[PDB]
This record gives C-alpha cells, sequence and structure tokens, in this order.
C-alpha cells in the first residue's frame, strides 16, 4: 500500500501527535 | 497497557481488536497492514496449554475505534511457531472476508524492509505500543505507551526463556525514570516506530509475551517483524 504509515488525522494534515517527540528524542540519544 | 495514557483520536488507525465471537470478549490486539490483511500473534489463535485453538468461526475483528466489524476468510499460523518452549515465531496472518473501506480512522501501517530495520532497531530507540487491554495487572479509550528497545544481552539476562533472533525486547530498566508495558488484552498488537527518512510508521514488532505486566527487571518480548517477512510475503502473495 503506497500510502501506508501516514495517518489522515496527523501526517496528512501536518499535525504531529502529542508523544511523537518522545520517539525522535530517543533517536538522537 | 500499563502506565500509558489516553491516545488522541485517530492516533493508531491501523489498530485492530481481535474478538471472541460468542460469548463476545476482547482477546487480543492486532494490526491492519492492507485493506484485506491483519497481523497478530500466533498464541492469540493457538495455545494448547490453555486449550486454545480458534478457527474462523470463533472470531471477529473490530477496526476503526466510523467502526468496522468483519469476519475472517482464513487464518495463517507460522508453521514453525513454537508454543512448547519459547513462543518462537509468534506470528499469524488473518485474511478478511472482504476488503475494507479506508477512512480517517482506518489505515494500514507499513512493513519494514532491510534498510528500515537496520536504521530503527537500535537499543535505546523508542517504539510505540497501543491497545485496549488492562490498565492494571477496562479502558474506554485506546491506550498508548512509548518504550525503548533493550540490548539483546540485557533481554537474555532478564529471563530464563531461550531468546531467539526472531524476538526483541523493549521497556524501561529499573530506575530509568519511567514505567510501562503491554498487559492482558494487548497481546498480538503492534509495536510501531516512526521513520525520520520518510515520516511513515512501520510495524517492527508484535506484542508476544512477558512475565507479568510492567515488572521491574522484566521486559516485554515482541515478535521481530522484519525477520519473519519472508513468511509474511509467501502467504499474502499478491
Ligand atoms: O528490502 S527487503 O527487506 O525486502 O530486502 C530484500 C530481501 O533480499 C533478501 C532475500 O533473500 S532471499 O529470500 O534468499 O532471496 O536477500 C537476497 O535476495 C534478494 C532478492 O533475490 S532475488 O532472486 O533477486 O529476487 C537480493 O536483493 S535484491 O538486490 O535482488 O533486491 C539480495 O542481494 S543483496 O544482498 O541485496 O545484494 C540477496 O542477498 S543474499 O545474496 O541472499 O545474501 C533479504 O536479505 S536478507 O535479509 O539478508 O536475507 C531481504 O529481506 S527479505 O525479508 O528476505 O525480503
Ligand atoms: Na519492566
Amino acid at each position: 500500500e503506497a500510502d501506508c504509515g501516514l495517518r489522515p488525522l496527523f501526517e496528512k494534515k501536518q499535525v504531529q501527535d502529542q508523544t511523537e517527540k518522545e520517539l525522535f528524542e530517543s533517536y538522537i540519544e | 497497557i500499563v502506565e500509558g495514557q489516553d491516545a488522541e483520536v485517530g492516533l493508531s488507525p491501523w489498530q485492530v481488536m481481535l474478538f471472541r465471537k460468542s460469548p463476545q470478549e476482547l482477546l487480543c490486539g492486532a494490526s491492519l497492514i492492507s485493506d484485506r490483511w491483519v497481523l497478530t500473534a500466533a498464541h492469540c489463535l493457538l495455545y494448547p496449554p490453555w486449550d486454545k485453538n480458534f478457527t474462523v468461526d470463533d472470531l471477529l475483528v473490530r477496526i476503526g475505534k466510523v467502526e468496522k466489524i468483519s469476519m475472517l476468510d482464513k487464518i495463517y499460523i507460522h508453521p514453525r511457531y513454537n508454543w512448547k518452549e519459547n513462543l518462537d515465531r509468534d506470528i499469524a496472518l488473518l485474511k478478511l472476508k472482504r476488503p475494507i473501506e479506508l477512512s480517517d480512522y482506518i489505515h494500514p501501517v507499513c512493513l519494514p524492509d532491510k534498510q528500515t530495520a537496520a536504521k530503527l532497531l537500535h537499543a535505546g530507540f523508542k517504539g510505540r505500543v497501543t491497545g485496549w487491554g488492562n490498565r492494571r495487572e477496562q479502558p474506554s479509550v485506546l491506550q498508548v505507551v512509548n518504550l525503548p528497545l533493550v540490548e539483546r544481552p540485557v533481554c537474555k539476562a532478564s529471563t530464563r526463556i531461550r531468546i531467539t533472533d526472531n524476538m526483541f525486547c523493549a521497556g524501561y530498566k529499573p530506575g530509568e525514570g519511567k514505567r510501562g508495558d503491554a498487559c492482558e488484552g494487548d497481546s498480538g498488537g503492534p509495536f510501531v516506530m516512526k521513520s525520520p527518512y520518510n515520516n511513515r510508521w512501520y510495524q517492527m514488532g508484535i506484542v508476544s509475551w512477558g512475565e507479568g505486566c510492567d515488572r521491574d527487571g522484566k521486559y516485554g518480548f515482541y515478535t521481530h517483524v522484519f525477520r519473519l517477512k519472508k513468511w509474511i510475503q509467501k502467504v499474502i502473495d499478491r
């Protein structure tokens, strides 16, 4: 599916969810 | 989910609930990977020590919380699923009776390729677990918790179960500052990670097993999705 992993209510509307930053924070230590 | 929080509306549009048909009860989590395919743990369907052998006539899936209820055409359990010893290859695919309509609340997650798995699967990197299972060892809202991947030797030293390359473990270490885990009813559900390369969510794991929920010095074990992709590809065909 070409549109997998992109949520209509978030990524598709350029809104990030409330705890996404927690994940990105863990990527850079 | 123990020690999580209420998920925002539409947070996990690939969330699927596996239900016993009659009497109706939540059994497991699951995930939507296409309009016709659903991913879950093998032990959700077959577990002889508990006299569990569910067929397509025993089960229903609930998707989108707008809500969709569907029967299953076929159940595929990994042929080398090892329930006797360690739940090795704890994976099963559920083919829906017919393709479902996608919406704001219904949308499949991605499967990882080699490169995605190499990029994301590092100790310390956090993934996300969601489900409708117990808060304590009955939520009205989908629960979410983010949990760090754990070093393989730390995973192996935490348990007496033989750990294979088809499993990883995740969760906070004693004193790391946070808690959280899957619990009764979340099993089979997805462990997802967001890729910075393309802004998409990939399912890296399937809630497989633990020794109690959210215990100090224990970790959740997850079926390693990329390492079972060869089998996933074989049954789905397309
Ligand atoms: O992006 S993927 O995760 O989908 O990676 C592709 C898979 O390629 C494998 C598949 O193994 S196989 O089942 O034995 O074929 O590695 C090997 O085969 C592919 C494709 O073979 S084919 O006959 O051309 O269709 C080769 O990749 S590709 O460039 O042709 O696309 C691999 O060569 S290479 O390493 O990419 O240069 C080939 O590797 S090898 O020679 O067998 O070592 C899997 O790689 S693996 O994880 O190391 O086994 C990839 O993952 S998958 O889960 O099997 O899809
Ligand atoms: Na723990």
